[PDB]
Parts: structure tokens; C-alpha cells; sequence
């Protein structure tokens, strides 16, 4: 594996620093490294493919070095080089792709392909270098057994979940009390509704609560918390819990009362915020708990009083809500987020080559399914597969 | 007391130079850079080409 | 052009690696490269500016070299250097800006300024080095003709479009059926409404469809798809299609039925998702087609039944919708997105110097106008201009 | 300060470029730099911690150097090295953290800890190297005195503010006119409402205006401007200005008329856009002014006419709005944004070690409080503290 990495920063820091002009002395430390490779290779036979729509191309080697020592790089030098790189490019592609489709439960955090199983070989180890690519940096630290770490803008930690829970309901669904929400990606919106506007509730206050359990701990999270759930602020006709009928939701929004957000880790409160809207920091948590209340307005102008009668029918449904968005965070496990193309790269290569569903990943690399049952095997395979996608993107986008 | 390896050499590259990125000691160390990378200053005009 | 690049990584990898302290050896390979430049320069004169509110300044070159003589850089070494760099800084700025304004149809792609037309000259090429800046990496590969590629976040592919289409309407606008939408940036929200709640529709289901044609293909897109269009979930008074009057929209939202999203490429379905909300991957497409239906609820509680009578007036308007957001994607053509400052840099320099409208770009570099008619000439000019902005941002932000 | 930096790119460009395999000529320029350090160190005693729940550890040195012989790196070489790096890692951590807590007031922009006050010492300066980390790049340019600058995605310039202003009101709150808004982070949503639908207004048009003053100038901003304020498009029961009662808001949305956005700098209009929705560029501004109007529809279908009677009660409240989002921008001062983890890192280290509230920063490093009163002292301390967080993240995430 680490092998693989080099093969690239080799080419990038190559197809990039090697252009008509520059002095030799700008690549002395580079040229060398390069050659070293060619040698180790020359002679060894290879094969890639054998699955779905993936060609089976063979690769033979027999190349010379670069002794042409001329102060300044003359055009002629480049072309005689680019022609030798374009075989490694078109190669690596066919290499990444081959080990980017095979999966394994007996452990996938390891080489699978007849291409790579031969790379981890010892005689090839003579190649590694410049591991400043965020992903490899993390691959190593892991295979040595120690704390990892990655960066994400609008991470994708919440499997899609859009539902409701009726805490008080009746057949006619004309006097309900409960919550409805949408957990998806890095965002949570939750609304608490009480058709009776807490008319018979103790202290004329109805308590609500929404708990979300992350499948992985997030640390150093920058979060936006805002009152109101716009998504649940409009009239809706919804299916009943049993699917037998439909109910009507006609919200009128009030400010959430006694808002308390707790970011817990293993049941312990790590961060707690009382009615603080705007930007807040949650430094380490595996659970978010949002508690908020609907308090019947003690003083009401006529127009307001008219919405909340002492007796049914209750036609305007008092609703309070919250919106929470994780802008950025760090996770010790790889995850999809709103900026990185890893998930999309892996998913795209598999789709393009009609790769059959395997034993580890859900059909279509479905994110919701993956994060919902994020087993150790799926994570090890995902990390291997994400790290390869990142190696590939250094050369092929 | 730096022997250990009476220094093995094989031609090509700069056998003096290499001593620079070798042992440490400042006094010793400046000599090396000043002598090693010390060249001639290519100067033109001097009251006529 | 490639010339230009170097001039910078030269200075950055310079104004950065050269300070009171460092040991020679980390810059030996660097110092060299540097000097080489100075030489090639000295003697030549340049013409920068001469348009709008742009200062016309002349530049002569006659500077010394470097003291490879010392061991560990002494403060005195720096200052005598920084003073020589600050002429190149204040220079390049005046250089970028000059070619970041001119445009031409026929040969729009190539260099235009009396400053750059002289740089592409041959006697200069002796300068290139370390081309790892994502943008140049892509400039080159393009002059050779290959699968280029750029990375974005909330890309800006959709020209602003906010409108509606009434499939069934009448003068009173009291029983309409159609769709309304907002396509902007990387997001699409579309709602289908049927004032009659499919009372007389076959199978009591009204079909809707929204098609969006991208001006450029997007590959490896990570997309969020959610049911409902919040933007079209509230009461509105809208202008009629002919502008002669205004109609009333009073939505009540139902779940979109039989949702199907197709990402097509040249008329072919590349990806298709049936009712899958959350995160989905669209690997290569130039068109998005969203199909969804409003199905009259077969079972209704009294409160719901009351909203949907058998006869007009129809006072609650059944509405179903979808929201789609492209979080990230790759495009072979440069585009504006939510993270890169290129468009803003180019637009800002032109605005600050009162640069007159030219023959290629729309007034004010207006994004909507640009992407709506993204001609080859506009793209070549945009890429040239974006690449220069990126070269400039390595030194001046 | 600059000292500190090196200590890291030293280790990263180390724990990265030094693995089982690579040839010597890939790091010759590197090894050297490294050793140089060791020397300067060994012999000097350090001390860290002491405040709050932060341990107090002592450090001593007399570590060996590194063989500059072997051509290929043998495993044995690595391990005898990693063991020496893991003391510097676990060290630096304890170093950053120590100076990432103390605060001054005047001259609070400089070093504070008994650990760092000794680093700025002269005998240590012999270490600086490769300053290509966006943040240090900017620290230096500032020390000397120049035009700094950083890159932000969805920046955090607006302190949280959610309120309203009633321009026409009466006890019953049955015929109000005014605006309500939410300024938070990089977004502004503002709605103008007129319960009377401009029935008695000159030209049947009610003018609205929303002004937002940034605490710091933003340059090169890419902004999304859209009509409508979804957040204020639904029914609400709101507390009166004096908190004595609650009023009812029942909006019906109309298109904002004569929209004009001005981005001003010191009272001068730098950019102005008339009714342009989509993506716009604001190149340099410290104030945003949004002006928009509600114009009573001159022609109304019956359904619309019914919402707007000539006499009270006014039951449908005409509302027009705007949404503005700063996707990206450059600021000369450090700020929190939606991608960088700096604020979260600083806030997290302080929270984890129970660091007492100091004289500079608001309790909990509260962003809203910080940006609301962004004094020079808070900014200098924030920059110092953010730069240290960035140095730390090169090694520890
Ligand atoms: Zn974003």
C-alpha cells in the first residue's frame, strides 16, 4: 500500500516540476528518486481486471534511466520523458480501479488484487517518499495503532431520517402533541407541536426533547444553532403512524422556551448550552440532546387569543423548533462530507464499471445505509478505498 | 575522536563538500561552507571591458 | 504564460523559505533557481497598463545576485533580499492585473498585453519550476489535450431562474395546476401544485416533472436530495404569466409520491434514484430530471377531508416538492463555486480600476449571464483570467 | 514565535518523508535541517503548564544525532528515529496548549509563557524553514507591516441578532408595519411587513430598509442574494417590544419591489445592485444596506382581493423579503468561518483543561460576544492563539 502512494507524488511532483526550462539542480533530489523506481520495476509482469466491465490489460517493463545531464532542460528532454510517464499514468489508473472494487469481511483493511498483493512485497518497498497527502499521513498513523484524524466541512454523520412521534393522539388527529424531525448529513431540524397550546399542561408548558446518537464521535465541531425549524413551519397533510389515514398539521410558531443543547460523550455531558443561538463549539461528543419547551403565552392580544381557545376544535397548532448544523468537525473515522470527492470517486468507479454488489458495502455504496450500520469491516474497507481514491485524485480527476 | 570509519570514498560528487553535511561543530562548520561554495566573482567592466 | 506561474512559486517558496535563521542546504536547490531568473531579466523594459483608471508604469532591471557565501543566514542577508523581492511583488501585481482585463474573440485564449506577449517569448522559458498549484497543473494538461479537472464546493452551475408554469389555469386563477421553481448556484427547489388535489385526475394522481440542463457536464457529484420545497411552502401572491394581474397560492404540503431523479448525459440515463432522500452520487451528467407526483390521500381524517372538497372553491392548494443540492463536483471547465475567490478577484480588479465593458464578458462579469451563454470564447478567457487570479493570490490576497 | 512554526513543518515534513524505503537523496536537504535543531536544544531545560487543570511537566535533552551514511533507509533506522520524534510531539502539544491560554491586554499580542518567552530568545533562531503554511505566511507579513489576508468559506462576520422593529404599531397589534430579521454568521434574512398592504400609502408602496454594519471589512466577497425570507414566511406569535404581551404575524408573500443592495465602505457606495438575484460580487465593504419595497398589487384576482380589504381587520399580512449569504470572502483580520477548526481548537483546549475566564476573551470564547466587541486586544490575542492552533494541527488533529 504505502508503496502505491509514492508511485503518485512521484508522478505529480514530476509531471509538474519537469518542464521546458528549469535547471537540473531544481530536480536533482528528484530525478534520483525517480530512476530508483524504474530499476525495481523492469522485468516484472503484471495483470489487472477480470470483473464486470473492467478490461484485462497486461503490463511489461523494459525502460532506461535519465543520464542526459544538461544544465537547462531542453524541450527534447521533456517529450522523451512524458512518453514514459504516460505509460505509468494509464497504468496506475488501471491499478487503483482494480483494488477499488474488491471487498473482504475476513478483513478488507488489506491488499486484495493480484496487482497489489504483489506490491506489498518486500523487494518493492524501495520507493516510499514525501507523505504529506493528508490521507496517507493518516493511513500510516493507523496501521501503527494510534490516534488518527481528518477534516470536514458540513460532515455527513446523520443517516437520513425524517419522521415524527405522537405523544398524544387520537383517531381524529385533531389534538396531537409530539415531535417531527429531519436528521440528514450535518443537519438536524426538530419541531415540537401541541395542538392544545399547553391549555391543560402544568405551568402551561409542554416539554420536548430530541436525541440523536452519532455512529462515530465528532471532536472540535463548530456548530450553528438557531431557533425555529422552518421545515416544519408550514401546513402539512401527513400519513398516520399506522399508514391507515392522514392528519392535518397547521403550525403557528412560538419561540422555543428553555432551550438546552447537550453534547454528550458516553452518557456524560461534555458541553451544554442554555438558549445560546449562533455559533457554539462541541469539543467531543457521540450524542446530541436538544430539549426545548412550548410555553403558552401568559398575555395575548385578541388576534393571538383567537388562535388558542379553551376548547376544541384546535385549528392553529402551537409549534416550537430548533435547527442545528455542524459546519466543521474532526473525526477519527473517514466520513463523507460536503467538500471531499472520495465517496463520489469510489461510488463512481464502481458504477461506471458495473461492479457487482459485494459482501461488505451496501448496494450503490448508499451513504445512509453505510453510516447506519457502520461496522468495523465497512470502516476499514472504506478507509482503504478512500485512501486509494485520494491517491488517484493526485493525478486523475 | 571521529574515526570509526576512516571515511570510505568512491570518486564523483564532492568528497570535501560531503564533510560539510557530516560532523557538527561551528568553528569547523563555517570553514566548510566558506571554502566549499567559495568561487570566483565574475566581473565585467573595469574602466573599459 | 507558464512563465508567469514560476515567477510566483518562486517568490512564495521564497518569501517563505528565506528568513533570519535557516541553514543554507534547505535552499541551495532554491537559491540557484532564483538567480537564474534575475539574469534573464536585467536589461529588458516593460509596459504595464494604459486602460481605464490603470496607472501606466515602466520597469527597469539591474539587480545583484546572492551570497551563497554564508552558512546560516544572518539578518543582514534577509533585508538586502526582501528589498529586492518587494519590487517583484509590486511588479507582478501590476502585471497580473494588466492581462486580467483584456479580451478578444477570434484568439481569446492566448495572451494579450504588451507585458505578457513579451513573456511567452523564447528567451524567458528558462524559468519554470514546481507546478503543483492545482490550476497550473490543469492549464498545462489542457494545452496538451487530456482529461483535465477541477474541484469545487456548492459549485455555481445553475444560472438564476425563478419562475412557474401553469399547466391548467383560468382567468380567476382559482383552480391552477403546475410547477414553480428556483434554480440557482448549486441548488434546485421545485414544487408541483394542484388546487383540485387530483379530485378528477386518473388514479387521483397528478404527475409533475422538472428538467434542468447544465451548461457543462459535472462529474463525481455528491448530492443532497430532500423531499419538500420549503421555498414554495408558504402563501404567496404572484404575478400572472402575462403580468396583467395577481393570483393567490395557499399551499398545504403532502409527501411527494413516486419520486424519481435521473441524471442524464446526452439523453442517456447515467444515474437514477427512486425515492431516495439523503446523499446520492451522480457520476457524470449534463441534465437533471426530477419527476414526482401528488397523490390525493385515499384516507382522510375530518380535518384533512375539509381541506379538499369535491367542488370549488379550492382554498387549500395541495403541493408536493423536492430540494436538490450539489455539495461538490468536478468539472472540466472552470466555474464559480462557494469557496474559490477567482471570480471575485477578477470581478474586483476590473471594478476597482473602472475597466470598460469588453467584447467577451457580460457587464460586471455577471455570473448568471456568463453561465447562461457560456461560449467557448468566454470559457477560454475565463480560464486564462482565473488562472492569473490564482497566480496572483499566491502572493497578494 | 516563528521559531515554533519550524518545530512542526520539521516534524510533519519528517514523520512523512521518512519511511521504510526511500533513498537518502530525497531528504539530504532535510536530515541536515533536522540535526541543526537537536544541537541548539540539548542542555536547555523547559517547563510548561500550571494554570487550571493543566499538568506541569519538566523536559530535559541529550538525544543522539542521525547517521548520514546508509543509502537506503532500513527499518531499523526509522524506529530509532520515531522514538525520538515522539518526545517532540508529546512536547510541542504541551507547549502550544500552554501559550494557548494566557492573555494580556496591551502588548497582549506577544508571547506570555515561561516556555515561549525563552523561545523568542536569539540563540534559538537557528531553526526557521519552509514557511508555506497559509497562517505563518500571514503572521510574518504582519510583524513587518503589510497587507495581510486569509481565505474563508461561509465566514462568521455577523454576531447573532434576531429581532424586529415596528414602525407602526398599536396596543392590539392588529395593523403593524416594520421589519424582522436574523443576522448570523455569513447570512442575513430580512422581511418587511405591512398589515394594511399599503392601502393608504403614497403610490401604494411601503419602503423598507435593513442595514448591517460589519465589525471588519470584507473584501473579494462572493455573495448569493435571493428574493424572499423563508424564515419569516410563516405564522408566528411574537413577544411585544416591551415583553408585556404577544402579537400575531400571519404572512402572505409578495415579490420584493425595487430591490437595491449597497455594499458601502466608510459611507461610500462601493458596489450597488438593483434587483439582481443570484451571484454578485462585493469587492470591499464594511456595511451592507438592503432596501426593498412592498407594492400593493394594482390588479388582483378575487382570491387575492379578498386578502386585502379596504378596512380592518387585516387578517393576511403582506410581506416582502430578501436573503443574502456571503459564500466566501477575504478579511485582513482572523475570523471564524464554516471550514477552519481554529476557533474550535482554541475553545476546545480551554474547555478540556478547565481554563479560568481571563481578562481578554468572553466566557467560553463565545463567538457572538467576541465579534460584537472585537477590540484590538481581542484580535491580537485571537490571531496569536489561531496561529498556534494552526501550528498544532500540522501534527495533532
Ligand atoms: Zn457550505
Amino acid at each position: 500500500m504505502d508503496v502505491l502512494y509514492s508511485l503518485s507524488k512521484t508522478l505529480k511532483d514530476a509531471r509538474d516540476k519537469i518542464v521546458e526550462g528549469t535547471l537540473y539542480s531544481n530536480v536533482s533530489d528528484l530525478i534520483q528518486q525517480f530512476n530508483q523506481m524504474i530499476i525495481t520495476m523492469n522485468g516484472n509482469e503484471f495483470q489487472t481486471g477480470g470483473i464486470g466491465n473492467l478490461p484485462i490489460r497486461n503490463w511489461n517493463f523494459d525502460f532506461g534511466l535519465l543520464g542526459t545531464t544538461l544544465l537547462n532542460l531542453d524541450a527534447n528532454y521533456v517529450e522523451t520523458a512524458r512518453n514514459t510517464i504516460d505509460y505509468f499514468v494509464d497504468f496506475v489508473d488501471n491499478v487503483c480501479m482494480d483494488e477499488m472494487v474488491r471487498e473482504s469481511q475476513r478483513n478488507g483493511i488489506a491488499p486484495q488484487s493480484d496487482s497489489l498483493r504483489k506490491l506489498s512485497g518486500l523487494k518493492f518497498k524501495r520507493i516510499n517518499f514525501d507523505n504529506s497527502s493528508e490521507y496517507i499521513e493518516n493511513w500510516n498513523l493507523q496501521n501503527r495503532r494510534q490516534r488518527t484524524g481528518f477534516t470536514f466541512h458540513k460532515p455527513n454523520i446523520f443517516p437520513y431520517s425524517a419522521s415524527f412521534t405522537l405523544n398524544r393522539s387520537q383517531p381524529a388527529h385533531d389534538n396531537l402533541m409530539g415531535t417531527m424531525w429531519l436528521n440528514a448529513g450535518s443537519e438536524i431540524q426538530v419541531a415540537g407541536f401541541d395542538y392544545s397550546c399547553a391549555i391543560n399542561a402544568p405551568a402551561n408548558t409542554q416539554q420536548f426533547e430530541h436525541i440523536v446518537q452519532l455512529r462515530r464521535v465528532l471532536t472540535t465541531a463548530t456548530i450553528t444553532l438557531l431557533p425555529d425549524a422552518e421545515r416544519f413551519s408550514f401546513p402539512r397533510v401527513i400519513n398516520s403512524a399506522d399508514g391507515a389515514t392522514t392528519w392535518y398539521f397547521n403550525p403557528v410558531i412560538l419561540r422555543p422556551n428553555n432551550v438546552e443543547v447537550e453534547f454528550l460523550l458516553n452518557g456524560q455531558i461534555i458541553n451544554t448550552y442554555q438558549a445560546r443561538f449562533g455559533t457554539i463549539i462541541a469539543r467531543n461528543f457521540d450524542t446530541i440532546r436538544l430539549s426545548f419547551q412550548l410555553m403558552r403565552p401568559p398575555n395575548m392580544t385578541p388576534a393571538v387569543a383567537a388562535l388558542f381557545p379553551n376548547a376544541q376544535p384546535f385549528e392553529h397548532h402551537a409549534t416550537v423548533g430548533l435547527t442545528l448544523r455542524i459546519e466543521s468537525a474532526v473525526c477519527e473515522s473517514v466520513l463523507a462530507d460536503a467538500s471531499e470527492t472520495m465517496l463520489a470517486n469510489v461510488t463512481s468507479v464502481r458504477q461506471e464499471y458495473a461492479i457487482p454488489v459485494g459482501p461488505v458495502f451496501p448496494p450503490g455504496m448508499n451513504w445512509t445505509d453505510l453510516i447506519t450500520n457502520y461496522s468495523p469491516s465497512r470502516e476499514d474497507n472504506l478507509q482503504r478505498v478512500f485512501t486509494v481514491a485520494s491517491i488517484r485524485s493526485m493525478l486523475v480527476k | 575522536g571521529m574515526q570509526r570509519m576512516h571515511y570510505r570514498n568512491g570518486d564523483p560528487q564532492t568528497p570535501f563538500q560531503i564533510a560539510e553535511q557530516q560532523i557538527q561543530n561551528f568553528q569547523v562548520a563555517n570553514w566548510l561552507h566558506f571554502v566549499n561554495n567559495n568561487q570566483f566573482r565574475q566581473v565585467v567592466i573595469d574602466g573599459v571591458l
